[PDB]
């Protein structure tokens, strides 16, 4: 129910996960190590976050794998995109990790991906994205994925828990009092950026596997295996 | 496979 569902998600963030600026001028590598470091600590507080979602936990455990194995790229994406959003031209990884657009030159790859992150990142900062719409959108993204049936009532419990996420973000719309039409105008913009955000997503994932390939970066554990697909 | 992920997810 929406104000509960939405004090749920806002209990449930995850901590902020800290991490420097090496010593030494960024390299390709150094810069790839930073960015995986921090990716693969933040992936450990994805699923205590998913787990706080109501109903997520009471989906079958091929579901819950299922949907967190389709969404973290886009969902760490998207905690990016809120924490630089009052930021032009910066990247807020962490507190003291805040990159520059230009300093993505230093990836092969990369600075196209940053440029749509911060593209995506100035869509919402112009449409005035609230703290509550963002707690729903991401909530949404985590259950909102591609589910054709695997060879193992899950299905509907992953409905209805989108279903209550959907509702909770009309209602929260509905708070800011504009026109019938343009709730649905802003419903519509800021579901639309969902695509945006999956696109970045894919060529996250792309660079990613390239990087780990080239072994420009050796990756571990929870970000390894979530990798390994 | 998902040797970890289940590993926290249960
Ligand atoms: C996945 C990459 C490393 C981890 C990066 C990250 C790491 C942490 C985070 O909160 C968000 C992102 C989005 C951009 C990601 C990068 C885009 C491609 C690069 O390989």
């Amino acid at each position: 129910s929406p104000e509960q569902l939405v004090l749920t998600l806002l209990e449930a963030e995850p901590p902020h996960v800290l991490i420097s600026r090496p010593s030494a001028p960024f390299t390709e590598a150094s810069m790839m190590m930073s960015l995986t470091k921090l990716a693969d600590k933040e992936l450990v507080h994805m699923i205590s976050w998913a787990k706080k979602i109501p109903g997520f936990v009471e989906l079958s455990l091929f579901d819950q794998v299922r949907l967190l194995e389709s969404c973290w790229m886009e969902v760490l994406m998207m905690g990016l995109m809120w924490r630089s959003i009052d930021h032009p031209g910066k990247l807020i990884f962490a507190p003291d990790l805040v990159l520059d657009r230009d300093e993505g030159k230093c990836v092969e790859g990369i600075l196209e991906i940053f440029d749509m992150l911060l593209a995506t990142t100035s869509r919402f900062r112009e449409l005035k994205l609230q703290h509550k719409e963002y707690l729903c959108v991401k909530a949404m993204i985590l259950l909102n994925s591609s589910m054709y049936p695997l060879v193992t009532d899950s299905s509907r419990k992953l409905a209805h828990l989108l279903n209550a996420v959907t509702d909770a973000l009309v209602w929260v719309i509905a708070k800011s009092g504009i026109s019938s039409q343009q709730q649905s105008m802003r419903l519509a913009n800021l579901l639309m950026l969902l695509s945006h955000v999956r696109h970045a997503s894919n060529k996250g994932m792309e660079h990613l596997l390239n990087m780990k390939c080239k072994n420009v970066v050796p990756v571990y554990d929870l970000l390894l295996e979530m990798l390994n697909a | 496979r998902h040797k970890i992920l289940h590993r926290l997810l249960q």
